[PDB]
């Protein structure tokens, strides 16, 4: 967005009980998610990994073990209450990044502030055969 | 304990006469298996004419169930407040449905 | 980062179970390696058919060892008839002592088992009698197998890797194994059945002491040198003649009298030392004609631009098909099995039918297993054939390089072939099964006379053109004002008639209705299976659900649930289909083969014509009628011989079963499970101290495909293979 | 008497399987009075039984070795001897009806494709019209030759979708 | 203007297209000279199931 | 991880970052389009295949490619 | 012996050679191959 | 009546009318004729 937010440890977590679907020992060795979202008021929102949990009145925290969890939740609750949330990424040594709102404005919209990237200015089928690439390390669409 | 049981009789078209089988009693068709004969000798039944009675009335009684389907769906259909009855419902179909056909089989 | 995928260093990186799966499955994939050039992967390629020679050779010396060893050659030898061939010793410490005692077949004194690979018959036919010699063949085997293991190692050491262009030299290879590979080893063959069988068949030991002192004919060469080569073909074995002594024997090393011997029920051994003399000298005449370093020989490239036909009916021809040929290792790979497994069927074909070794139509368990495993060899291998045909397809065919070409404008009309394959397996399908029903039926309603009995009009008047006069046909070969029984009727005639005539051999066997409704049966698999792998691999590179399926790799899973779903959409998965259908193809050839030569050997070969017309008469008679001794291997009343058959019988059956598992459930449930799983080992005591090193992660679809294709075709193979050697062992 | 095989009127396989069939339906007549309609059945089943083995001999049939009746498939020989009848004429008889479904099959298609959201035609049939097509499809052989001769019957690959190989 | 009429039937010679010699029916053509401005409907669907595609001027010819 | 590729045939409807639950896409400003937007794969290594941006793709044939093959520990969509 | 010397193995070599391959040879297999999966650059 | 002779146009004139003809068409030729085998008239 206009500035990169850093999550705060200091932020509540949601009313929850213990649910056999969350963090593994990859939160440990690997890394682990952290979704951050700013609430109204006080509702009942279904976990990605567990059952039914209530949201606090202002900032809430979650951590959960994939990045896709953390997205279907955002989903859920951009469609739900409309939420606009946001996800981390703490690694095993401690590093935190950034991943949904990179723009800050969500995939949906462009920003005029992002390049291209892995795109092809041929048409899909032009691509060449792969004996035309053989014993080159190149795919056809990797060109 | 010496005629095989048998409701269902083939026609001679072609080669279903083997199907015919001489299951005793001057009688040929197919052994059937779902023990109708021993139902029908258990409730009181003798001669076919009841069997053909039981038979008009289960007609007149489908054709009745198919006009209650027909009339509560098309003509008057009853509303959610009336399916969420769920005590009149329970009540009625462990005193009514279910103990009034066993008092019934029973008489 | 692991290291075991050394040749895909994106393998290493998965730190799944995945990882092994794929980096065996992966192991001789050398176009997918990771940085490995086309002469890297020729010299591989090289090294990897030494290692296969390597194992064949030390395979079958093992075989002559393990004969020479455990087995009754010498017994066999004195009593052919009725002495049986033993494979080798069963020493199994979970055996029981009824188990012991009910092995020791043949004579022998521990458990053995009963050979049924027909290598007795082979061995005592080209003169091998003692176990000595089988020792000293295993001993040259072994020798050779590790000479063969040096060679592959020098061939890969520098200055000893032969260059890219030395692989693709085409008409130099062709000549040189046309000349030797076939031709100088076929002579050699010869020469030493002319030196070693015929004597031997004659009571005439002849062995490395003696073979310089002894001479093949008693004319002694004369003949070759001058041109009176009919006195090799002066005196040949008479009919009263034994395969062990010379009584009633002749003197003659070439001879082409035909049929049978009246003894052995084989071919002549002079007849086969004429025939590879013949396909010698004619493999080395062919083997000089492709053009090498001399002026003179024949260019692949020349006669295949030079084969353009005029009019536009093949468009460019031939053209630019040779540098397609010879670029492509997958061309040549897929030309090679076609060949291998269509010689493959011929062999199986023509071994049962014309037995080449003394008393092996004799052994009937034998030419059955035989038969089999020629027969699903065979199969296996036009499988794969047609497989890396789609490989070359979608991996390395350049369309502007051979535009307009044969196989440009095949791949043009690729609907019209794979829709009239369609067309003809549906209708053979449609009218075989409408035609079995009709009859299975109508024998049910106890009218057997109703059923529609189509005489196999074709295949009996070829029977009469070859000389059945059992038809009555009075066409060529069977007529004597006929020019074609004529020529030769002094030659091999009168063998080959006497041969066809006697109805106890197996050579041309008399057909009826049944016999034609199982060979349109045939017609049907072949024909399926042709359409499924046709269909594959013309669909292997584009396809209008796909036209970007070339790259997407020849084994991809799918493309997902968009598009109305693309499950199978592979040119693999078109094969992993397939072979379900070549499976039951041969094993419909292998149930006619079997039940057919069941009911000649019994002596009731009207139950078979009576009998294979209707499905419950094929079921009763051949499925259940031959299983009563076979699940009678282990009773609890007491245990026989055929208690191996019947657990490999079940093994089968379970194994088939485990295929099933693998095959309808698909991955995505089993991840759930393995998750679930997962969680049960970290969240427990005394046991989330050991951890796994590689993720535990369920089969990929591909890899599902593979592994359940795998344990059914395993299971299919042992169970039939256990149900036919069972059913032709309990009666003889 | 080609392939082998005798004659259905003299063939002694034919006339056993004969009378064992008589005989096992004759087995089940014995346990039925003659005026029953068991019995009637019974005696038409032997009645037909009879007839058949009757008009299955001498009709040009053959039986070899089994007393099962053989048919012969290749014409010619099913023509210079008496044994058309098997396959020859029957196998015009089936593709004649073959054809007839085709050809009115195509008259629906073409007929239906020139007409507005013509999807719902082949869900929502016309019944006029298709037993129209139905009672035309008599002469559809010369129907099937003409439009192959002008050029209706095929279409020109430029307008058929094709695989992008 | 730079393309066919709108409303005229064009076939289309894309050969990864699933309409590949099939006949389309012109909606609109852009004018702003993007990639592939010529809009077609189809009767028939793809596999996907939409009926409108997206060809350049190149791909669609007058079917005859 | 997995190759994911966009094509000139796009024409910016942005769906096919909606259906995408892992933030594999994004939107950038093009020219070669009607709506001047174009997918674009940033965080590729993230994606582990399931093919829903081909589903939700309308263009014949489909503008987002998605190539399989290099899985890891976030491509095979594993929490352990 | 008469022409033993392509050497006939012992009547009790069994006894020794099938638990070899059977228990030993695949223990050893096993071993190797697990040293070679779990191997760390 | 126009609205059931809509209905009646659908499915069952093609699943119901065609196959109950031509069934009891068949019936009538198998029942009336014996069985054949040969076709000569
Ligand atoms: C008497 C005149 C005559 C005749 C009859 C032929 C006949 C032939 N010539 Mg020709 N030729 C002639 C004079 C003649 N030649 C002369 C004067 C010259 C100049 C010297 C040549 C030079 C010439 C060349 C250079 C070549 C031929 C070839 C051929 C053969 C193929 C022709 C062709 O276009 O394929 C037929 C047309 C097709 C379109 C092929 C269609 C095949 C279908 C699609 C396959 C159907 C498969 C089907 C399912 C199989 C079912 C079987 C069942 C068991 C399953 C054919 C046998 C070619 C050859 O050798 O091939 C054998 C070739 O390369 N000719
Ligand atoms: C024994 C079981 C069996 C049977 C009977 C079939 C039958 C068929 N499969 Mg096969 N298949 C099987 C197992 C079987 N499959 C298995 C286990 C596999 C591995 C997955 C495959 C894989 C496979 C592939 C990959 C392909 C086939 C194809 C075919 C067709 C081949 C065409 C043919 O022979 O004429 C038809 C054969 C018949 C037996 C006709 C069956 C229909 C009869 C007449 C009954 C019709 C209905 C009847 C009138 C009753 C109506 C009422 C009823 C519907 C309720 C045919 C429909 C091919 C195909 O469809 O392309 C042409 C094809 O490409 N199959
Ligand atoms: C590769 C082919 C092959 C096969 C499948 C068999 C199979 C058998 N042998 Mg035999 N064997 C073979 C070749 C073979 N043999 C050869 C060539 C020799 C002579 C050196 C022997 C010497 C031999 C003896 C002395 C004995 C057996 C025994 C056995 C049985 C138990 C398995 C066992 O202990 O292995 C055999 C184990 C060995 C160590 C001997 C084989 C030595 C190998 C061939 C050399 C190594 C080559 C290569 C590097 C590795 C081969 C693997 C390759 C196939 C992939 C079994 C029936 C035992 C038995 O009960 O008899 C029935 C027994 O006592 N074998
Ligand atoms: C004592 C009263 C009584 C009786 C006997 C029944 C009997 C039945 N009800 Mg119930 N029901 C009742 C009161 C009663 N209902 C009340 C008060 C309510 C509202 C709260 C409901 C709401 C209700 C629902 C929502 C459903 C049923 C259904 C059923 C049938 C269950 C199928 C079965 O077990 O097979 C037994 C089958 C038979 C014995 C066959 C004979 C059926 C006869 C003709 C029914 C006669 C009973 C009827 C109450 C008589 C008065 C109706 C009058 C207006 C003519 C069964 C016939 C199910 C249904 O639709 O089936 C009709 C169903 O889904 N009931
Ligand atoms: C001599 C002939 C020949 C040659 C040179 C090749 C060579 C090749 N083929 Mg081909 N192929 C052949 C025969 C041949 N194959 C046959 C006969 C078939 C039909 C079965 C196939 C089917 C086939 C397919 C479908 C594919 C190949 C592929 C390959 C490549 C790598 C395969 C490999 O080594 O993986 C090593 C594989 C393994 C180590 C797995 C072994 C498991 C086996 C196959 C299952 C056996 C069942 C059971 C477990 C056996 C034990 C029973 C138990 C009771 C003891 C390589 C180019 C692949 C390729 O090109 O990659 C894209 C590919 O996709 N081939
Ligand atoms: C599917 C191929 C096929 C096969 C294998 C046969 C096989 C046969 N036919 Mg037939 N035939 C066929 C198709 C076939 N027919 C078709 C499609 C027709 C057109 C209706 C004919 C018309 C026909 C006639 C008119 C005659 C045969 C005859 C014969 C027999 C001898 C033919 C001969 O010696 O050739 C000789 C070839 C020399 C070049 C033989 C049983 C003859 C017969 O009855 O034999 C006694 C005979 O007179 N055939
Ligand atoms: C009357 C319409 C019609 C026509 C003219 C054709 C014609 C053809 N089809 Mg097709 N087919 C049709 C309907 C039709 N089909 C239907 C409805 C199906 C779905 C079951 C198929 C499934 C099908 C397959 C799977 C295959 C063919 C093939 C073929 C070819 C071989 C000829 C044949 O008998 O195939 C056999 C045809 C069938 C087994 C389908 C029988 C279904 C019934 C008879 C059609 C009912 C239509 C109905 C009567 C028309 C309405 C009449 C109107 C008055 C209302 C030929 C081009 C084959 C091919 O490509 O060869 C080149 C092939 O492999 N067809
Ligand atoms: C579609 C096939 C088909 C055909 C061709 C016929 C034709 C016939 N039926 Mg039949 N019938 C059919 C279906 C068919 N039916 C069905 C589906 C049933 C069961 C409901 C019956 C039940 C039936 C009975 C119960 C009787 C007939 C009778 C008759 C015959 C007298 C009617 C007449 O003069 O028509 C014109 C005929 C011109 C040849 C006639 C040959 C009667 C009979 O036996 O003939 C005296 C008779 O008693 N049919
Ligand atoms: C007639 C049986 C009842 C049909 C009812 C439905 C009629 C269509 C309902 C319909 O739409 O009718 C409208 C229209 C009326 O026909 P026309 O007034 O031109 O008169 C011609 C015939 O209908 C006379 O029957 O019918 C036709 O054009 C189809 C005629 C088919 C041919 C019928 C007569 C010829 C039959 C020949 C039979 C033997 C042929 C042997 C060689 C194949
Ligand atoms: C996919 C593919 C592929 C493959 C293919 C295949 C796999 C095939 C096969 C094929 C086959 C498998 C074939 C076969 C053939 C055969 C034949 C062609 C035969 C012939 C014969 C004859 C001609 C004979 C004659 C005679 C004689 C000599 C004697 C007796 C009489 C008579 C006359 C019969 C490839 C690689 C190319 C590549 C591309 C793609
Ligand atoms: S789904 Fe396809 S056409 Fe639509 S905006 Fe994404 S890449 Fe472009
Ligand atoms: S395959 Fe799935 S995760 Fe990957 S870019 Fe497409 S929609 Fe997103």
């Amino acid at each position: 967005p206009w500035k990169q937010p850093e999550l705060d440890p200091d932020t509540p977590s949601p009313i929850f009980g213990g649910s056999t679907g969350g963090l593994l020992r990859k939160a440990q060795v690997e890394e682990f998610y952290v979704t951050t979202w700013e609430s109204p008021k006080e509702q009942i929102f279904e976990m990605p990994t567990g059952g039914a949990a209530i949201m606090r009145k202002g900032p809430n925290l979650l951590k959960l073990a994939r990045k896709e969890h953390c997205l279907a939740l955002t989903t859920q609750l951009r469609t739900k209450f409309r939420m606009s949330p946001c996800f981390y990424r703490v690694y095993a040594d401690g590093k935190v990044e950034y991943l949904h709102p990179k723009d800050g404005v969500y995939p949906e919209k462009v920003n005029a502030g992002r390049v291209g990237v892995n795109q092809n200015m041929r048409s899909i089928g032009k691509n060449v055969d792969p004996i035309k690439v053989k014993f080159t390390g190149s795919e056809p669409f990797e060109i | 304990t010496h005629i095989k049981p048998s409701a269902q009789v083939v026609w001679p078209i072609v080669g279903q006469e083997i199907l015919n089988g001489d299951v005793g009693g001057g009688f040929q068709g197919i052994q059937i298996t779902s023990g109708f004969f021993q139902l029908w000798r258990a409730s009181g039944i003798t001669s076919e004419l009841q069997l053909y009675s039981t038979a008009i009335g289960g007609l007149v009684l489908a054709a009745a169930c198919f006009f209650a389907g027909w009339f509560h769906y098309h003509k008057a259909a009853p509303k959610l407040e009336w399916f969420q009855n769920v005590e009149s419902m329970l009540n009625h179909h462990l005193a009514g449905l279910l103990g009034l056909g066993s008092l019934a089989w029973a008489g | 980062t692991k290291l075991f995928p050394k040749f895909s260093q994106g393998l290493a990186q998965d730190p799944s179970t995945r990882r092994i799966w794929y980096g065996l499955a992966t192991a001789h994939d050398f176009e997918s390696h990771d940085g490995m050039t086309e002469e890297n992967l020729y010299q591989k390629i090289f090294a990897s058919h030494f290692g296969q020679l390597a194992i064949i050779f030390l395979w079958t010396s093992g075989n002559l060892f393990h004969v020479a060893w455990q087995g009754n050659f010498e017994q066999w030898v004195t009593d052919p008839i009725h002495v049986r061939p033993i494979a080798h010793a069963i020493w199994d410490p979970h055996f029981g002592q009824p188990a012991v005692e009910a092995f020791t077949r043949g004579g022998a004194s521990g458990p053995v088992n009963i050979a049924t690979s027909g290598v007795y018959q082979w061995w005592y036919t080209i003169g091998l009698r003692s176990n000595q010699e089988l020792y000293v063949s295993s001993v040259f085997l072994a020798l050779v197998s590790a000479v063969f293991l040096f060679a592959g190692w020098l061939h890969l050491q520098p200055n000893f890797q032969p260059s890219l262009s030395w692989f693709k030299d085409a008409e130099s290879r062709l000549n040189h194994h046309l000349a030797g590979l076939f031709g100088v080893s076929s002579l050699a063959w010869t020469g030493h059945l002319v030196h070693v069988a015929i004597p031997e068949s004659r009571g005439q030991h002849v062995g490395w002491d003696n073979f310089l002192s002894v001479l093949p004919h008693p004319q002694g060469l004369t003949p070759f040198w001058s041109g009176n080569w009919a006195a090799y073909a002066q005196n040949p074995d008479t009919a009263s003649h034994a395969f062990g002594t010379a009584d009633g024997s002749g003197t003659a090393i070439l001879t082409f009298l035909g049929g049978f011997h009246p003894q052995t029920q084989s071919l002549w051994l002079s007849d086969m030392a004429h025939h590879h003399l013949a396909i010698a000298v004619l493999f080395i005449v062919a083997g000089h004609m492709y053009r090498t370093n001399f002026g003179i020989g024949h260019r692949l490239e020349a006669i295949l631009e030079a084969h353009t036909p005029p009019a536009g009916g093949l468009g460019a021809g031939h053209k630019g098909l040779f540098h397609t040929v010879n670029n492509s290792l997958h061309f040549q790979l897929g030309l090679a099995l076609a060949s291998v497994g269509t010689i493959t069927s011929l062999v199986a074909q023509h071994m049962y039918s014309l037995p080449p070794y003394a008393y092996l139509a004799v052994d009937f368990t034998t030419q059955a297993s035989l038969y089999t495993h020629h027969q699903y060899i065979a199969g296996f291998i036009m499988c794969g054939a047609f497989a890396h045909g789609a490989i070359f397809f979608i991996r390395d065919y350049d369309p502007e390089q051979n535009k307009g070409n044969v196989l440009a404008r095949v791949l043009d009309h690729k609907e019209a072939i794979i829709s009239h394959l369609s067309w003809v397996s549906l209708f053979l399908g449609f009218h075989t099964l409408g035609l079995y029903v009709h009859n299975d039926v109508v024998q049910a309603f106890g009218t057997p006379e109703k059923q529609i009995l189509i005489e196999p009009v074709f295949a009996q008047w070829i029977q009469a053109a070859q000389g059945k006069s059992l038809y009555g046909f009075d066409l060529l070969l069977a007529s004597s004002s006929s020019p074609a029984y004529s020529a030769g009727q002094s030659l091999w005639l009168p063998g080959w008639l006497e041969a066809i005539n006697n109805n106890q051999n197996s050579l041309f066997l008399t057909i009826g209705p049944g016999d034609f409704l199982v060979h349109h049966a045939i017609a049907l698999g072949l024909h399926t299976t042709t359409l499924i792998l046709v269909k594959g691999a013309l669909d292997a590179r584009g396809s209008k659900l796909m036209p970007d399926k070339k790259d997407f790799g020849y084994s991809f899973p799918c493309d997902g649930p968009g598009r109305g779903g693309t499950c199978d959409i592979s040119a693999y998965d078109a094969f992993y289909l397939a072979v379900f259908w070549m499976l039951n193809t041969i094993g419909w050839v292998t149930f006619y083969w079997h039940w057919k030569h069941l009911t000649l050997w019994q002596g009731n070969v009207s139950q078979f014509d009576e009998s294979s017309t209707y499905l419950m008469g094929w079921l009763r008679d051949y499925l259940w009628l031959n299983s009563s001794q076979l699940i009678n291997g282990y009773n609890p009343f007491g245990m026989n011989s055929l208690s191996v058959w019947a657990w490999t019988f079940l093994f089968g059956h379970l194994v088939y079963a485990t295929g099933f598992m693998f095959l309808i459930s698909w991955r995505g449930y089993w991840q759930e499970l393995i998750e679930t799983l997962v969680w049960a080992h970290e969240k427990t005591p005394l046991a989330n101290l050991v951890y796994w090193k590689d993720k535990p992660v369920a089969l990929s679809i591909v890899q599902a495909r593979l592994v359940g294709l795998a344990h059914f075709s395993v299971g299919y193979i042992f169970t039939y293979a256990a149900f036919l050697i069972a059913s032709t062992a309990g009666r003889f | 008497d080609i392939a082998g095989l005798t004659p259905c009127s003299e063939s002694k396989a034919y006339n056993k399987l004969e009378r064992k069939e008589l005989k096992v339906l004759d087995k089940r007549l014995k346990k039925y009075e003659p005026g029953s309609a068991p019995y009637l059945a019974l005696q038409a089943t032997k009645e037909r039984t009879e007839n058949r083995f009757k008009t299955y001999a001498k009709q040009g049939l053959l039986c070899g070795n089994d007393g099962l009746p053989h048919l012969i498939s290749d014409p010619g020989l099913a023509l210079r001897f008496n044994h058309a009848g098997e396959v020859f004429i029957p196998t015009f008889g089936f593709l004649y009806v073959a054809g007839y479904i085709g050809h009115v099959g195509r008259q629906y298609i073409i007929l239906s494709k020139e007409d507005a959201k013509p999807t719902d035609k082949e869900i929502i049939l016309d019944v006029p019209l298709a037993l129209k097509l139905a009672f035309q499809g008599w002469a559809w052989p010369l129907a099937s030759i003409q439009e192959l001769r002008n050029g209706s019957l095929l279409e020109k690959d430029e307008n058929i979708t094709v695989s992008p190989r | 203007e730079i393309g066919p009429k709108r409303g005229s039937l064009v076939k289309v010679l894309r050969p990864e297209s699933y309409w590949y010699n099939q006949v389309g029916k012109v909606v609109s053509v852009d004018q702003s000279g993007i990639r592939y401005p010529v809009v077609v409907r189809f009767e028939n669907q793809n596999y996907a199931g939409v009926s409108t595609n997206n060809y350049a001027l190149d791909e669609v010819t007058d079917p005859p | 991880a997995h190759v994911v590729k966009i094509y000139d045939t796009c024409i910016g409807c942005t769906q096919c970052v909606r259906a995408c639950p892992l933030d594999v896409l994004e939107m950038v400003p093009w020219d070669g389009c009607k709506a001047a937007q174009m997918a674009s794969s940033p965080r590729t290594e993230d994606c582990v295949g399931c093919k829903r941006c081909e589903t939700a793709c309308p263009t014949d044939f489909l503008s987002v490619r998605v190539y399989l093959g290099n899985e890891s520990t976030r491509s095979l969509g594993l929490a352990y | 012996a008469t022409e033993g010397y392509p050497f006939v193995p012992p009547d009790w070599a069994p006894a020794l050679f099938v638990p070899l391959t059977g228990l030993v040879l695949p223990a050893v297999g096993m071993a190797w191959a697990f040293t070679y999966i779990q191997k760390e650059r | 009546m126009k609205d059931f002779t809509t209905y009646l146009s659908t499915a069952p004139v093609v699943g119901l009318g065609w196959a109950i003809f031509t069934s009891g068409l068949l019936i009538e030729i198998n029942r009336f004729f014996p069985d054949p085998l040969v076709f000569s008239f």
